[PDB]
RNA sequence: AAAAA
RNA sequence: AAAAA
RNA sequence: AAAAA
């Protein structure tokens, strides 16, 4: 609506191309109690994410026989965001705190560790479009940092739409004025998606676009996955 | 058509090892599907012989096992036996009429024996995916840790302090120590071993 | 703080139940023998909660749901001065399901509410710019209270539907000034352009299956609900449940839906009365 | 005080008698997942009640030895006010809620059950007065849905006094209105009281017409319960 | 959300003791010597709490209620902008007894802080209108704190008195305006009409006694309560506790406790100087 | 600041000398269900405190194998406050109810006791300066009351400094308006501090004057606290 | 230098009692620390030949110990026993094998042993700082209290009302009553004995 | 309600490693070979979280603190009309240690907040009559959220640090009128007077340790806080844990704290800029 | 394991 | 043991 | 089982 998403050449209001990724940064083992942990930069989000357990879970009538709890926890400093966000849990971090963690059931390989819970914090530290992802991806770096079995590693990012043009990776700017925001994670070696959820509006042939560019953009960011891990052994 | 994709490579959860039918014994840091191979955790590509396996490069818990010697760390003193911290997702459990040979005694109630920070150097005498793992003090230069330190390490980092065929064990106490299952060792006159110890978790990779 | 846990969740369906669930739906059809594509009975009793301003109790099979809304004068938000508010609200009564406790919506009560709100505010159904009084200063709050009062299965295509039956059903009253509503005259309806629907496929193996059921919600791997309005624009989109789904499947879903969709409105239209 | 309650023709705002109640209308097994449920409307206030149980209370500590432990939640939809009510519980609602179950509890044979709880949960989906009896009549209905024993059912009305007069079955009018509002319900079978408040102001002879008038009403009540139960094996 | 649940409920009283506490019912007389329709010592000590704008602390028995008031300059709500506020809140301290946890007030003193305050309300004893300042703008708002230090049976009765005598001792004060209170100026004292008392009434098998203590209370069926002003219209009424009572003891009790209210009114009427 | 604090004569707004203690008052017993209790009035400053335990604590998991767990709560009733005060616990008694708890912990002989709670439930019903104190030393006295075995008992008092004076046992306005409040509790017996706090600001050589001054009335209560436990057996 | 400071004084938590290097044995009313010995307790400074004691006028619960006769409330009917109240901080608990004398049977679940509200006269068969007390209805006038009334009084008030060598019981026995460990006593028409056992209580510390 | 009790508390170090920990405090060295009056290894890097107005991520050895500030415009508190306002937050995140758990604040989150309130507020560092704006009408409300991630031992200590330095760090935007404030536009930053710092001493058997570690914390009978500010007037104590302290430790403690003091303060303004 | 439906 | 990062 | 009493 206000401003012009896409520019008279073509690009962005970063200056970006409509299938350009904003920058990767990722630390691992930046906590020091934490038995995992990970610092995920896309562009200006930036999450920070602990791994605890596994560990027998006290209240044991919540446990599960055969499987480990997940314990998920989305949450974003108060500072993180333009204006200041109360640090009492709002809905969409609650919605949002299950939507991370269903995503990470679908990877964890829970089943090794009966009767225990492995907890997973995840705070925002600066939101600026697709921290849900950011997050979700520190978590699963941190749950590899902490040597928790997975499946496969979580890459994840929001495709949309933008002055009617199909966009990889949304901005804040294209996230509130944008006409479709739509959020993808996978585990991309198993061709698996585990999160996906739309806000906005598409035609079937676009969502289908921008469904098929997402899947560019997660396997860049799965192989930066990949080398981050890889970095402090090479 | 049955191959292997990688040498000794440094390795990733998702991460392709093998295609083909293998006959290979489960492992938690490989997944198996169909006729495809994974790695599960960050780790490092080892083949032996035919079969191949995940050396695990990062965790901090242990997953027991029977018959694993074990350091643990008395966490609670109950009324017929005591809770220990044996550095896995499961604490484990000593009953008293174990580590005295007999039943327990009304005019008894005594921590003499161990209290809440003591080390206890024990065996799993029970353990499964049922049931949290029961201790046993019986073999010899078992029970309470009286004397020594204790220095704590990744259990995954086990393999490589004791060092194929107990060489890297030869190499610190012939300069310098007991290396448990769990990631922790029992040990002249502040000679400080540990600052070699965590150089090799923090190496394990290498030579 | 709060934090999301995997449920430890009652509901152990028999191993030989399982088997018989599917068992026919080789021949596309179901436990109940209905097509993987059809959802169950619906019915629609608008204006069912006497003092509410709209209302309606929506039966899909055995789950049950009463939507009902409330309009207040407010103050617009500064940041929207030229819109009136839409609040949604669901909660999972202790009364629809054995294990449902009473407390503050948990977050599956939240998640409802947050879905559906979407898919009301982008489907551009309600206009809150035609909920202006007096720009700036007074517009209309339109409180969408949602009670799931039996849990059959697929109770977020249900709240979908009281919801935009409620809407269509709500009075809107004259507002007199010095500003008051009164309500012994009713001047209007809740202005919709048209309604929305929510399309909930389940994931069951190799199969897809249209509006799933209480024992079919047990065995899925997992749900994803596809939003449509009536020229078939997607208007909202959200996988649930605890495993993924392929590309492929993901695809497929959305064809399934859509489909579904065009029928799934027509007979909400007729319930409507539009 | 402002509206006429009585009107010149002896008559109230809704055109009844004094003696003359609202009309009645019960649903039994309205839901499917509840083990017993029913809807009451008196006149224009309807609640549904749903009962679960008797079933192991899992906080066992919380549990009674030689007794059933009733659990009961009185609850006003937002929507079921003039005004919108707050879904959060008020003062009333667990002021109403621990009334209610106190009423219940001389009825339920609790003592055939051990260390159970049985959950009543009543939702009040349309409020015009009186909706406290309403809903405690479909508990008591809903108990029996649930074929869980029971000494006898529950049958109750508010009585009280507008412009002077004793009335039997206030209306909202009446209720906010009037000089007195006094909801009595009973085992009538037993003679047995088992809820009885007063608000507002009564002379000693007035508060015992009015309890005389109750007990006609209840009666009248108790009559049509007990043939709403009878009729779907009718 | 929440729910109201039987109580487990500790107090297990002996066997034993019960048989004792009634054998001298037959005489007319109890475990203290008192007779059935007797109230415990009453004491009632005014301005106790010496920031409370007026206070009382009320012992009866073991039973022991401090009440205190603030008075605060306040918006009328604007559906009754001729009239001043009472705000009514009680704590079962967990001081009081040993199973009372520290909590928010849980529906034993929610239910406390309802009864009496529709007893004073609905007495007429404090006229709201009374309380206004500048009528539509600004009015009183009486803040009645009652905090029950010690539970010794009947605490309803203790916090009725401890409210009526803090309310009668409620020192008001100069309004500045340029609106301000200044404390140094005490202008009055809170105009009431009247006394108000509650009177509770417990059924012990064939008996009915009057001013249960903790014992009494363990053993009783139920309890009512019935309030009066001193031209003996009853106030309220409510019965507690999970026991049935006939007609005929309802009937009975409100004889009984209305020739007790006389008695107590007149004794309350002492404590205040009216 | 607004207020002269130490007036031309020398003395306080009250009239009181630097070094000079507000009257103490103090009753022990004064609730018949607590265990122990007591009322402490330092000038116008009046806790009551009451004792229950040692008894088992029934979520076992938060008891301690060698220790009585102590459970301390600090109140203060909505009128004990110039304006009313919300009887919801602020942030200030939720510090303060943790530094009364820690300051109880080094005198009551805990390990008496595995496996208990002994609980400690202090009301502040006027607050005029130093109801922390007064508080903590209701406690000690009813746990005295109660027969529970400690190492002493518990006397404070707040020095501080008004208009560049160092004072002994502040009040309300020397409070406000101060420019120090030091707040130090012992067990005076044993020369052991188990409360020390500051708010304002003071030199090092002022700290150490009234820390001096403080020792001074700690004892003059010490005295009166003993005298006062002895006094219904003299 | 070895000394005592007080006569048969009222005393008070704090309250230096002696110094020296005294052989005494412990006592939760004293409080050695190095060579000063000290009162925990508002009590009664009390001398036996070379020792010392303070002799507790506060409290209200009852510390148990092995071998006390008790009269106990019952609180809850658990499956295989009983739990009992001894105004104690910890709940005693009666194992239905004791009272009955052999195990539990298939066919039973009945009360008219023991129920909720009963009194019991039992002895402590087991406890320690481990476990909470252990009871036994075995010795002769012990189990169920059918017959009789209970008064409850300070546990601490227990030897005054026995009196060196059961003289004050000797007082009240005269004129009206058995005397437990535990701060209870169980007892023609209505006479009151009570008002007199009350007396006692709060006067304990005169003549 | 609520209340305070005594944690049962997991972190149960080893008999064996205590008396290795103060082994080497008989040669005034500690586990980590520093003196037993040296702080761990600082480092400060401000503007670390961007959308913040000001930020510091504060590392004391293993211990690290992220502060921000926002900064909003305020009705003055009426009691305080020339003055802005500070509102400092700490949460203990359940990142930064495996037994801190996810909720509102506990007792020592809250404590940790208002130990650092004081002492900014008590030292004068930050003058809230600089942050006025229109006096009577409008100030600045600096919100102070303190975030631990990882509890290394002395949170305190780096929440100080991490506040001041996120202060000296605070960008303040013009205000524009018609008030708004243009975020395009920065202004100036927020005026401080000086830095603070809080000095923690911990009492171990007959030593007393300048800013204890995890396990130092672990065995330490006591801690006791004092804030300097750079003439080393002393600007708040606090003694917390449950052990007592002597006087003559007492005396000892602020001795060695101040001394510290000195140095600490001139490594933060070394870090800040000034 | 506040107040009146 | 409300809504859009 | 926010800030000062």
């Amino acid at each position: 609506e206000r401003p012009k998403l896409i520019l008279d050449d073509g690009k962005r209001t970063d200056g970006r191309k409509p299938d350009e990724l904003r920058s990767i940064k990722i630390e691992l083992g930046v906590l020091k109690n934490a038995d995992g942990s990970a610092i995920f930069e896309m562009g200006n989000t930036k999450a920070i994410a602990a791994v605890y357990g596994p560990k027998e879970m006290h209240p044991r009538h919540l446990s599960l026989p055969d499987r480990a709890v997940l314990r998920v926890r989305y949450h974003m400093t108060p500072f993180s965001t333009d204006e200041r966000k109360n640090p009492a849990p709002s809905r969409r971090e609650i919605e949002l705190s299950k939507v991370i963690r269903e995503a990470l059931e679908s990877a964890v390989l829970v089943e090794l560790f009966p009767r225990t819970a492995i907890d997973v914090f995840t705070e925002i530290l600066q939101a600026d479009a697709g921290s849900r992802l950011v997050s979700l991806m520190a978590a699963s770096l941190a749950l590899a940092d902490a040597g928790i079995p997975m499946r496969d590693l979580i890459a994840g990012v929001a495709v949309g739409k933008a002055d009617g043009v199909i966009i990889l990776d949304l901005n804040e700017t294209e996230a509130m004025w944008g006409e479709a925001d739509m959020p993808i994670a996978m585990m991309p070696s198993l061709n698996q998606v585990t999160l996906f959820q739309l806000n906005g509006s598409m035609t079937p042939d676009e969502f289908r676009q921008a469904f098929d560019l997402a899947v560019k953009g997660i396997n860049i960011i799965y192989n930066l996955e990949r080398e981050a891990l890889k970095s402090k052994y090479v | 058509q049955e191959i292997v994709l990688q040498p000794r490579s440094i390795v990733v959860p998702g991460e392709l090892l093998a295609e083909g039918e293998f006959q290979i014994p489960w492992s938690p840091y490989i997944l198996k599907i169909n006729s495809k191979y994974y790695s599960t955790v960050v780790g490092l590509f080892d083949v032996k012989d035919t079969q191949f396996e995940v050396i695990p490069l990062e965790g901090s818990f242990y997953y027991p096992k029977i018959n694993d010697i074990v350091i643990g760390l008395v966490e609670d003193v109950e009324i017929y036996g005591w809770v220990v911290d044996i550095k896995a997702p499961y604490k484990a459990y000593l009953p008293a009429s174990n580590l005295l040979g007999r039943s327990i005694n009304v005019g008894e109630d005594l921590r003499r024996y161990l209290d809440v920070g003591d080390y206890v150097i024990a065996r799993i005498e029970n353990f499964d995916r049922s049931i949290d793992p029961v201790l046993s003090v019986k073999g010899k230069d078992l029970g309470r840790v009286s004397n020594g330190i204790v220095i704590d390490i990744m259990p995954v980092k086990v393999p490589r302090v004791i060092g194929k065929n107990k060489s890297m064990y030869e190499t610190l106490t012939s300069k310098s120590i007991f290396v448990a299952n769990n990631g922790r060792i029992w040990a002249f006159s502040e000679e400080i071993l540990i600052e070699a110890i965590r150089k090799i978790e923090n190496e394990s990779h290498i030579k | 703080g709060h934090m999301s846990s995997t449920p430890s969740n009652q509901n152990i369906i028999p191993i030989i139940k399982k088997e018989s669930i599917v068992s026919l739906f080789e021949k596309g059809i179901r436990q109940d023998g209905r097509k993987l594509t059809d959802y169950r009975p619906l019915s629609i009793t608008l204006d069912y909660a006497k003092k509410a301003d709209g209302s309606a109790l929506v039966k899909l099979g055995t789950t049950m749901v009463l939507a009902g809304t409330k309009l207040e004068i407010d103050k617009p938000y500064e940041d929207t001065p030229n819109q009136g508010n839409l609040i949604v609200n669901v909660e999972l009564l202790p009364l629809a399901y054995e294990t449902f406790e009473p407390g503050p919506p948990d977050e599956n009560a939240i998640e409802l509410a947050r879905v559906v709100d979407r898919s009301l505010r982008d489907s551009k159904a309600l206009d809150l710019t035609k909920l202006v009084i007096e720009p700036g200063k007074s517009v209309w709050t339109v409180w969408l209270d949602v009670y799931v009062l039996d849990y059959g299965g697929n109770v977020l295509d249900a709240c979908t539907l009281a919801s935009v039956a409620a809407l269509y059903n709500t009075k809107v009253y004259k507002v007199e000034q010095h500003i008051s509503v009164n309500k012994n005259e009713v001047v209007g309806k809740l202005p919709l352009n048209y309604p929305v629907v929510t399309i909930s496929v389940a994931k069951v193996d190799k199969y897809l299956v249209v509006d799933p059921d209480l024992d079919e919600e047990s065995i899925m791997d997992a749900k994803i609900s596809f939003s449509y309005t009536p020229d078939l624009k997607i208007v909202g989109i959200q996988k649930s449940g605890k495993g993924s789904m392929s590309l492929q499947d993901i695809d497929q879903a959305e064809n399934t839906a859509r489909s579904t969709a065009v029928k799934l409105l027509e007979e909400l239209k007729k319930h409507l009365g539009i």
